[PDB]
RNA sequence: GGCCAGCAUCAGUUUUGGUGGCAGGAUAAAUCCAUAGGAAUGUAGCUUGCCUCGGUAAGUAUUAUAGCCUGUG
RNA sequence: AGAACUGGCGAUGCGGGAUGAACCGAACGUAGAGUUAAGGUGCCGGAAUACACGCUCAUCAGACACCACAAAAGGUGUUAGUUCAUCUAGACAGCCGGACGGUGGCCAUGGAAGUCGGAAUCCGCUAAGGAGUGUGUAACAACUCACCGGCCGAAUGAACUA
RNA sequence: GCAGUCAAGCGUUCAUAGCGACAUUGCUUUUUGAUUCUUCGAUGUCGGCUCUUCCUAUCAUACCGAAGCAGAAUUCGGUAA
RNA sequence: UUUGCUCCACACAAUAUAGAUGGAUACGAAUAAGGCGUCCUUGUGGCGUCGCUGAACCAUAGCAGGCUAGCAACGGUGCACUUGGCGGAAAGGCCUUGGGUGCUUGCUGGCGAAUUGCAAUGUCAUUUUGCGUGGGGAUAAAUCAUUUGUAUACGACUUAGA
């Protein structure tokens, strides 16, 4: 005896196995003969109307995301076992989070496309020093005459996960001294970042990359290197 | 005791209008020749309708190892009798002979499961050839290659009543 | 001055090809060869060249030497006897000091009483030049 | 084969020693135990003093003074558990216990001379590692023997003048075994050697 | 089920230099030396080159390999408190009554002397162990900070100086005062 | 020829050793010798890899610069 | 308390159950040697601190039929089994990332936006994301898991049986 | 207590030959704190002055634990004779 | 109260043995570790070795151990003195200096044993005391009676008296 007790739940929601997994492996397949162009994109964080964006403005495209491994699986890894030729090369690059696309417009504008694509996300840049005061869950970004204090829950959020000193007089939350929590020019810490997380400053820009190129018919692998 | 294995075949009653019954052999495990013959009408009443009495015994013999001194990898049935009622159990034994293992299996089930000699029951024995299949873990840990292990803290088994050296261990 | 003094704790270990002695049994002092462990406690020996026959037996029978030579695991009665010369380990168990003194006790069992007085005058001698070389230094 | 029999007190076990004790008495060996506090008990320290106090709140209700006497020296509770392995109340028990003497620490004269164990009562051949075991000295003073600081204060007197003599005897046995060196290749230690010595 | 062997591994660091006598052992490096005795647990150890020692345990049970993991966990905490070393900060908040904190050198031996407790008049001194330097933290107001080399010196006189100030006989959703560890970190 | 004893060769009962001759069984099974086939807890060779200049890692290779298993005689 | 067959004690010693009319051996003339029964072999106490494989740690262990007697079910103690699953093509553990749109779904109301509540509970896009398990704001925000994905590289989980 | 209901288990293999823990429903003198003034055959002898001791299943005092525990008071609960 | 009293030396008598018949032969600590030797930069170092039983080490020849002749050695051992220490846990022993003094089986010679009749423990150690010897040593108290009252049922206790 003495195992560890797992936590059982009531949730609706199931797991799902293999035959998930199976499925990602056949629409793979199908979908080489079925499109032109195999573009496969590395995109480590995502947001979901960022991928909603790209799923409803494409038609023409199908945005095919899974497991690495059973990209490996369908495409191919070796060179010996491939669905169609020429395709061993390409899913060799694909070592991050990666999610194919299949369309058929052109090479230009799909390669234009996602250096004119852009947006904003969290940044995981500018510094922001803490006023010695009450603080708002706006947190000095527009006039604290508007703002509004900060609810006390997440405030032993604060002293113990932000490491942030947070002593409580009354029904709002104050400190006494003025605090900088990033300073320009510096990777993010984990912990700094979440601080910029609740107070809502998602001031760093977002953009998808993308790292190869195949043609069906032309059987060829193409490197195109943008960031 | 001193297990040995035999074989009893029978030949149930040679009578008018069913001359030559079948025959019917077993391999029985026990410790001397006249308990293999009652341990044999044991097993073979339960399975279709002799006697003793109607019956008789053809011949027995004594298997001896086909191969005493290779180190054998062991898989045994075994089903028994509990306090509740009966299960089976599937138990794997690292030996050198056959008779040598069931010795070995009934010192494992009187200490472990507390069953008698009375209430087990040998389903079949066998040897396992390749490995890589043996699937308890108490077995496969003994067949990593170039296995070496100490034997730390070694006791001293004196004759004397006093020894004057204030004795040390390894 | 910068290193690590852990110690080593060496022991005798048992392994293929571990040479041993048997203390007690029908062979009793015979050295043979571990060829192949069984498990914790039982282990399969033979030594041809002095006699033991090739058999199981419990580790509690028998005492671990420092000697070894190296050997296939499993092997075979002819291919132990070879491997055996060619380390030569019969002579090589007769130089350690513990193999003389099982040969010691051997002897003073087998002295014959006037033998045994001539250990008697014996000693008398060397205990007197020594006496004279000690209380001079 | 020896007149008396000097046996060290440390690292055995109570009732394994006081087994092979009362044995030797009634036989007729002469024995002395000395340094009975390092004495062990197997099981662990909680469960031997709960073992000591339902020993000591048995005492004769009418009258506590004729009851059972609880001793609490570490020689006296040894002496328990040998007086109840002998036949103590006919004439031959009682001269079996004229053969005993227990002491803590070594007290002259035993200091001198000889000291001996029992293999078969020693701890560490007995237990198994990784078991909990209970020093007998640590036992009474928890129940009222207040000489423990005396006795372990006469112990570091007591090392201090052995080791003082031990150093005496190793460096005596160097300049012997050096000369008995020089007699080796003598031929009159050639035939010794022939001879089995 | 009787586990033939098990092991696990030590990684010594640079700067450090490690000597185990029997059960001895003894950490030596940048900021100073410690030493712990680990005479009950029965094990082996073994160097192999000069940065990594395996811990050994053969022929054990369940219990005798369940020790094993541990001694691990003692010996990097060993090499930790060398290298880096260790610094609890504790926050000491009050309700009402102002909680004077002070250091009194009483007969060489050093007390944590706590003072006005939730208005008490009770004088309590906390000893401070060997090894364990406390300083009041500069520019921030109401902070105290142990540090030390051990863990367990360190750890045990925090947890020693907020066990003196509990609460008694009273609702302590209601009253809040008390001394309490911040979080326990690094030096460097 | 009264009392208690010691040894010798025997008889009755009985305990405790040493050692010798034969019959059985699969005319013990094994080892051992021969000879076919085989396999990995894969030996030599080979190939790759990092690399203190040979050492392990992973690939090939069925006896070679170790051997083992199975079957028959 | 009252019957049926047999064996007992009553009339009955001896050896074993510490002690006992009924249980276990066994039935008695007086002595010697030898071998045993039931029962025993650490010491009292004559006899192996015998050999072998395991299991067991109790802050009231347990130790022998009749016999001096305890019953269910619980236990994150330990050991051995049973069928079902998941996996070296990445499981289980844990950090990390996403965990969405129609939507602040109908009514309820001083306010209820996934969560004071009744009835409900359907589709879109998805690798995956419930008209939503928990923390709680007066509502909201905010966090959490259930669901998938990134790292690490060997097995692991559930249900029971004794 | 009887009479149901629900069903993890049990019954040579077993749902439905038949048992049934854990729950729960049946009223047992009136849903608005009005009262019920109901003692219903103890067929049998111990009780009390003095005095000692022993259990724990703790009424007080020691120390903890948990609750709308603001205090004040007061409850539940544990170790302890 | 008849020359008693004590310690040392010796002779006879007694008197018993819980059981002499080569010798109780001195580190401490750890046991998943230590012992001894050797070096060294003195250390929780380096190297070498030993254990697996005290079956050891020491001692041991002579009429139960005799009377003598030598050789070789400066050693061994016993007894009485002496010199300087050390030991208080119940030390009551352990070393040590100077001579004296026997013995020597370290080596080699000569003499002696018988008759205890073929075995009978074939007596060989050690407790306690007594009676006389011969050299020293030292010259008391308690109780009852009488008397106190801090005491007291009687004993006891507490005080006094040349």
């Amino acid at each position: 005896r003495s195992k560890r007790s797992k936590l059982v739940t009531l949730a609706q929601t199931d797991k799902k196995g293999r035959e998930n997994k199976e499925r990602i492996f056949d629409e793979v397949r199908e979908a080489l003969d079925t499109y032109r162009y195999v573009w496969v994109l590395h995109l480590d964080d995502v947001r979901t109307p960022v991928l909603q964006e790209i799923r409803t403005s494409w038609a023409g495209s199908k945005l095919i995301m899974g497991k690495r491994k059973v990209l490996q699986k369908a495409l191919g890894e070796k060179r010996e076992e491939e669905y169609k030729e020429n395709l061993y090369q390409l899913s060799k690059l694909c070592s991050g989070v990666t999610g194919l696309l299949f369309t058929d417009e052109d090479v230009n504008t799909v390669k234009e496309y996602f250096k004119s694509y852009v947006r904003s996300d969290y940044s995981r840049p500018l510094t922001f020093t803490i006023p010695e005061g009450i603080v708002y869950s706006r947190g000095g970004q527009i006039p604290a005459e508007e703002d509004v204090p900060m609810i006390h829950s997440l405030e032993p959020t604060m002293r113990n996960k932000f490491e942030i000193p947070t002593k409580i007089k009354a029904g709002k939350i104050t400190i006494d001294s003025p605090y900088l929590v990033c300073t320009e020019g510096e990777k993010l810490d984990v912990r700094q970042a979440l601080i910029l997380k609740q107070f809502g400053i998602a001031a760093s820009e977002f953009k998808v990359k993308v790292s190869a190129y195949y043609d069906n018919d032309s059987s060829t692998v193409e490197s195109t290197n943008i960031n | 005791a001193h297990f040995k294995e035999y074989q009893v075949i029978g030949r149930r009653l040679p009578t008018e209008s069913v001359p030559e019954p079948k025959l019917f052999r077993m391999r029985i495990f026990a410790s001397n020749e006249v308990i293999a013959k009652s341990r044999y009408w044991y097993f073979l009443q339960k399975l279709h309708k002799v006697k003793k009495a109607s019956g008789e015994i053809v011949s027995i013999n004594q298997i001896n190892e086909a191969h005493p001194t290779k180190v054998k990898n062991f898989g045994v049935w075994v089903r028994y009798d509990s306090r509740s009622g009966t299960h089976n159990m599937y138990k794997e034994i690292r030996d050198v002979s056959r008779v040598a293992a069931v010795e070995t299996l009934y010192q494992d089930m009187a200490a472990r499961h507390r069953a008698r000699f009375r209430s087990i029951h040998i389903l079949k024995v066998a040897e396992i050839e390749k490995t890589a299949d043996v699937k308890r873990q108490y077995v496969k840990q003994f067949l990593t290659k170039d296995l070496k292990f100490p034997l730390p803290h070694r006791v001293q088994k004196s004759t004397k009543t006093f020894s004057y050296k204030r004795p040390s261990t390894f | 001055s910068t290193d690590s003094i852990v110690k080593a704790s060496n022991w005798r270990l048992v392994e293929v090809g571990r040479v041993v002695l048997i203390k007690k049994g029908q062979s009793a002092g015979k050295l043979a060869a571990i060829v192949e462990i069984i498990d914790q406690k039982k282990v399969l020996i033979d030594g041809p060249k002095a006699g033991v026959p090739r058999q199981a037996i419990n580790l509690g029978q028998v005492v671990l030497t420092p000697l070894t030579f190296a050997l296939p695991r499993g092997a075979r009665t002819a291919t132990v006897s070879k491997k055996w010369a060619a380390a030569a380990v019969c002579e090589k168990w007769a130089a350690s000091s513990w193999a003389k003194k099982i040969a010691q006790r051997e002897r003073r069992a087998a002295l014959t009483d006037f033998e045994r007085f001539q250990v008697m005058v014996l000693r008398k001698q060397k205990r007197y030049t020594v006496k004279k070389a000690l209380a001079k230094a | 084969v020896e007149p008396v029999v000097v046996i060290d007190g440390k690292g055995h076990l109570v009732g394994r020693l006081a087994s092979v004790v009362a044995k030797q008495l009634l036989n007729g060996q002469k024995i002395v135990v000395v340094r009975a506090e390092e004495l062990n008990i197997s099981g662990e320290f909680f469960r031997n003093k709960l073992k000591y106090h339902d020993f000591l709140r048995k005492a004769t209700a009418f009258n506590k003074t004729r009851g059972p006497f609880h001793f609490r020296a570490p020689s006296r509770i040894f002496y328990k558990a040998l007086r109840g392995m002998v036949s103590h109340k006919t004439a031959r028990g009682k001269a079996a216990l004229e053969r005993l003497k227990v002491f803590e620490g070594i007290p002259p004269p035993y200091d001198k001379k000889k000291r001996v164990v029992v293999p078969q009562a020693l701890r560490v051949l007995r237990l198994k590692p990784g078991r909990k075991y209970t020093t007998l000295g640590k036992l009474s003073t928890s129940v009222g023997w207040k000489y423990e600081d005396v006795v372990a204060k006469l112990e570091a007197k007591r090392k201090v003048s052995s080791a003082e003599y031990y150093a005496k005897k190793r460096a005596f046995t160097k300049k012997v075994a050096s000369a008995n060196a020089t007699a080796a290749e003598s031929d009159v230690a050639k035939q010794l050697a022939a001879l089995g010595y | 089920m009787k586990y033939i062997q098990t092991e696990q591994q030590i990684e010594v660091p640079e700067g450090v230099t490690v000597s185990i006598k029997s059960r001895i052992v003894k950490v030596v490096g940048p900021r100073g030396t410690l030493t712990k005795n680990l005479k009950h647990i029965d094990v082996t150890f073994t160097k192999v080159n000069n940065q990594l020692i395996k811990v050994a345990v053969h022929n054990g049970g369940r219990k005798h390999v369940a020790a094993l993991r541990t001694v691990k966990s003692l010996v990097d905490n060993m090499i930790t408190g060398v290298t880096k070393g260790y610094k609890y900060k504790m926050r000491y908040v009050y309700a009402h009554f102002p909680i004077n904190v002070n250091i009194v050198e009483k007969d060489g031996a050093k007390f944590i002397e706590v003072r006005n407790f939730l208005g008490d008049k009770k004088i309590r001194n906390v000893p401070v162990r060997d090894g364990v330097t406390i300083e009041f933290s500069t520019n921030v107001k109401d902070e105290i900070v142990l540090s030390g080399n051990s863990v367990e010196d360190v750890s045990q006189n925090a947890a020693d100086l907020q066990q003196i100030c509990r609460v008694r006989n009273k609702d302590i959703r209601k009253f809040l005062d008390g001394i309490y560890v911040s979080h326990k970190g690094f030096i460097t």
